[PDB]
């Protein structure tokens, strides 16, 4: 006889696999251990398609395994994560001064610029040249943040501490503090953050502020999560009564994410994500203009053909969530939620007109609100 | 994988390891519905009330074929198997590619059959199909 | 031999003999309906299920015809045979021959009769006839 | 505060937490009817009458959804959670904020489920469901 | 833990072991009736009264199967066992989880016998059984 | 070897080695009941309870058949015969192919006799026989 | 006089449970022979896609009535989940350099396992 | 309509593609010397082959 | 005798496979791993011209 | 080995059918018994004659 195998095959295996979950954007995990088969400063960045083809970076290491089992550990599991090389040197000749850092960031963009995260974890935490990161995300299209393991948070006088020294003055990274042996921004950075399709109706996950991770505890205090999190009880968010961070606080026996991944005072986390998202869809849809028609000419005809990209952009975000819907909040009043600018080329001399580079084009947004907090009053008369 | 317009051509119906191809014109081609209602619910003299749930999982579909399809064939083949004595299942099932939406079942049954009308045009066959169960699947790209 | 368009000019039908010539106009002037339904699906107060299948293999069929048409002078002359106390079964059949769909009956009988209305224009006359048993075609040209 | 002109962009209903959005075409997507009658009056022989009043405060509600609506996936859902055999409530409320019209309920269940028709273009998925209690909301701005 | 509504999905009952599923379809499908009346008032030619209460703590129970059910051949395997000659008791008893509403015997014994009619469709077949004590337990949850 | 659909194509019954043919409409068409019951529950006036068993194992059955069945001329012979003064057994026994549900008797008699109504239409003609035992056979398959 | 300790392999691995999966196994592949032989070709698209995960679609269906499956709860909680889900590769991306080996992608398939019983606890305090 | 043409849809990436086209060459530019042979030029036709299946792949991961 | 009788003017009628049909009366040769060298056909990968001959043997896998 | 095996095989209240008796261990394990390899090339000649039975029961021999 022969076997049905012949024209079938058919497995029986024990694990668990999870949705594909197409998404934004992916993550970055910049370590100093390398590998050396695939990683050894020639390919500073390298992807991955699953917890099963990790197989360069041990299976126990701290920094990647220990952090990627984390990440690929969502309901619905993100795609593609990215290993990173730049810290390879450790820190520094001299580590007191970051600028080998700076200049070991510096290498790694032109290798590939595809990730918009980072995430170091296992080392490099609280490090003193690691606030050069700060200095790098910045006037950068990225989002970089940063787990501290334990400080003096706690306490809302000092500052020595990350979140302290710099508190308010930045506006593109957060810190996800918890105690020790939990990697947790990948818990929901790039696990959550990047499972989200924004060009759907209503997918506007503006709060990012009540959400549960893949597998990780709580912590404890009542009243110190106001100095971390810097969260007033009932008034708001005070900046100067608190430290900026996320903790995932429990309140039932539901576990979840606090405080919204705040960055500075009021700047959450989806507000960030969602602009990032419009400028990252812009830039693909012009570059897919010049492609497709041969030449764009250099007169209004050509201006609205341009402004043709955001005038349908904003209508296909302003459908998601993320903008107001034409009312003014003041009054309810009528309020137009976007207007776009477009420069009139009919002055413009001809010495600036062979440069063939077009003047540019304005936009108007209203951002979407969302809710944190409710208050009830219930009056009984008997 | 945005969810796309609907379509005809992304709609797939399986009976009995087959295909279905030929249905007739309609906004209703494959119709399937339930045995009996979930529930019931009784309201007493008082304003007290009780709701009951049944345990009959069971459906019907309804298909339209034109009088040109090897469908009708295949239907017309299992109708007189029935007839001389032999009864199966045929499991039948149907599904659209766009929102995973639709139904199996393990074991129909031809229930009823067409009239033979001939006529000056072209006429419907509809054929009626009863299963002991029917699980549905839930749609999952919204 | 290609599966050509349908057509009247190819649909031959047979009564006791002699064909069938005129017929009313409409999409439907020769229409068989089986007797009951092939089967019968009960569930339970548990949810479980029993299908069942009837033996009743019978049938009925609808002509219509135009006032002046020779099969309504037979069919008026065997309504008479049957009124006088004669009764034999006249095997009536009918097929189509580009898909060879139809059917056959062995022993027929006149069950219903027309109404003779005059009015201004020709009105249809409406035969129905039932069988103890009807052997359907499988159409093997799909 | 003018009792501005109606719209269905003030109208909101919840369902289990969660707001109902993919809603079919028509004048009546969203229609809630009393169980039984309020009352009934009784005249006798002679003339005079006696009025009864009922103690059933129960309604039903109908449902109105597309093929692609995420309502649609969250009550097919809760279909076969209950069909599992877990039994809960799922409160349902709906009201228009122009007139402070409309009713909430405290426990629901799912009593009728939708017909799935493919054919050639959308068809909609009707829901009832019945609560044992309904308390609708005094209308305060007229 | 509420007062979930009603179902036959959380009603459970076990002859001698096995349980019982092939149910058939009715709002009565498993019947407990008592023995004999609790008491008796009796009231003289003078007006007083006096009241007298029975010892017959006694019931019966009526199960309806259709002709397709494992608790068929069981019943049907105990009624020869029972002609036989061997007598025992095969304890049955049904609860229904919503309520604990139910009750349950230590030894019953087959009484009636079911009519086997074959006809065109299933028909019922009932079993009716008898104890010598019957203890209901009390509805905890209402 | 699933437990197929019920259907009257699979059930035989056998009437002194002829089968039985000519059986008229109705879900009721061949009908055994036992003779008495099983047994009797006695409770005493103090509470205690004791079961009496009967020995009494017999049958009877009832047939229905059309005016126009060579099983309807099996009979009347049969009751003829009878009524000369022969006195013999005549086996009947009868069975179900899809569950092995059924019985069979080896000496049965002619307890009753049908009514020749004439009237417009076909009447049925119902005949009762008895046996003195009767042995069901034990449905294996369920 | 019986059986004890229910044919155990490892710690807590049962016989049934590795004789369930065998049946279902060899039930889908004798399924999926019957498939090819009896239409003449099976295309290389969605719809030929889903004509394969039919197969499983219906084998799950069958034994869940049997009682290998779970019945759509979730242990822990008690909540809904479903019991079995089956997810078919999307063809649609496929480069025609790995289409043209007439070797179909994976489809995948979850249980969940249904468990039995093989101990009792009773406690009868009573009270007096 | 047989189905051994493909249905207009790239495998690479499930866009649009044509599946088959016919190119005819243009008789404007051919010289009388050759146009006397009676002879035309050549047509060209592209296809797209449609595949089938000859083997299968399920997985059956079972979570307990 | 299954080649010929195709008609390729029909909807839906090509026979892509040809790779599971029945002959007319026929009967079944033997081997397991021997139907590799034969056929030429990877197990699970796919056809590999190397490592067999590639012809057809009319083999069974059920009764069928 | 098979009949003071097979009469208890064939003893089960509802019965089996169609039992399988193997011929694979034929050599006395090996030609050096300390080394399994003659064990396994034994077991892989048996499966290409017939690839039908579920079940492996030694017995009578073997033993540990």
């Amino acid at each position: 006889k022969l076997p049905y195998s012949r024209v079938t095959n058919v497995t029986l295996t024990r694990t668990d696999n999870f949705p594909t979950r197409r998404g934004f954007g992916t993550q970055l995990i910049l370590t100093h251990t390398a590998v050396s088969g695939q990683v050894d400063a020639t390919k500073r960045t390298k992807l991955y398609a699953s917890l099963a083809e990790v197989e360069a970076d041990y299976p126990a290491n701290t920094s990647v395994y220990k952090a990627a089992l984390s990440a690929f550990s969502q309901n619905p599991r993100p795609i593609r994560l990215k290993v990173g090389y730049a810290a390879t040197p450790t820190g520094g000749d001299d580590a007191a001064k970051k600028a080998d850092f700076i200049t070991s960031l510096g290498a790694i963009l032109n290798y590939d610029q595809a990730f918009y995260q980072i995430t170091l974890d296992a080392a490099l935490r609280d490090q003193p040249y690691l606030d050069g990161l700060v200095e790098w995300v910045e006037a950068q299209p990225k989002i970089a943040m940063i787990d501290s393991n334990a400080a003096g948070h706690e306490d809302p006088a000092n500052t020595t501490v990350i979140a302290a020294r710099h508190k308010g003055t930045v506006e593109r990274t957060a810190v996800f503090y918890h105690t020790d042996s939990t990697e947790y921004l990948a818990a929901s950075m790039a696990a959550y953050m990047s499972t989200r399709v924004f060009d759907d109706a209503n997918s506007a996950y503006t709060l990012k502020f009540k959400k549960a991770p893949g597998v990780r505890a709580i912590d404890k205090g009542s009243a110190v999560v106001t100095a971390i999190t810097g969260f007033v009880e009932q008034t708001g968010q005070s900046e100067s009564a608190g430290h900026c961070a996320n903790t995932l606080i429990d309140i039932g026996d539901q576990e979840f994410l606090v405080e919204g991944s705040t960055l500075t005072q009021n700047v959450f986390l989806d507000e960030i994500h969602a602009t990032d998202w419009i400028i990252a869809r812009t830039e693909e849809e012009m570059l897919s203009l010049f492609l497709n028609n041969d030449r764009v000419p250099f007169t209004d005809q050509g201006m609205q053909q341009l402004a043709s990209v955001p005038r349908a952009i904003m209508q296909l975000a302003a459908r998601a969530g993320i903008v107001a819907l034409d009312l003014n909040p003041l009054t309810g009043a009528y309020e137009p939620a976007y207007t776009i600018t477009v420069p009139s080329v009919f002055d413009i001399p001809e010495s600036q007109r062979k440069a063939r580079i077009a003047p540019a084009i304005q936009v108007r947004f209203r951002y979407a609100g969302a809710v944190h907090y409710s208050v009830i009053n219930y009056t009984m008369t008997f | 994988m945005a969810m796309k317009a609907y379509s005809m051509l992304n709609v797939t119906a399986t009976l009995d390891g087959r295909r279905v191809i030929g249905l007739m014109d309609g906004d209703d081609a494959i119709t399937t519905s339930p045995g009996v209602d979930v529930g019931t619910m009784l309201v007493g003299a008082d304003g007290s009330w009780l709701f009951s749930q049944t345990a009959d999982k069971s459906a019907t579909v309804v298909i339209k074929l034109k009088p040109n399809s090897p469908t009708h064939r295949q239907l017309t083949e299992k109708w007189m198997a029935q007839r001389a004595g032999r009864l199966v299942g045929f499991p039948f099932d149907f599904i659209d590619s766009a929102s995973n939406e639709g139904g199996t079942g393990a074991e129909f049954f031809i229930q009823k059959a067409p009239d033979d009308s001939k006529g000056n045009n072209a006429v419907v066959r509809e054929w009626t199909i009863v299963t002991g169960e029917w699980t549905p699947t839930i749609p999952t790209l919204l």
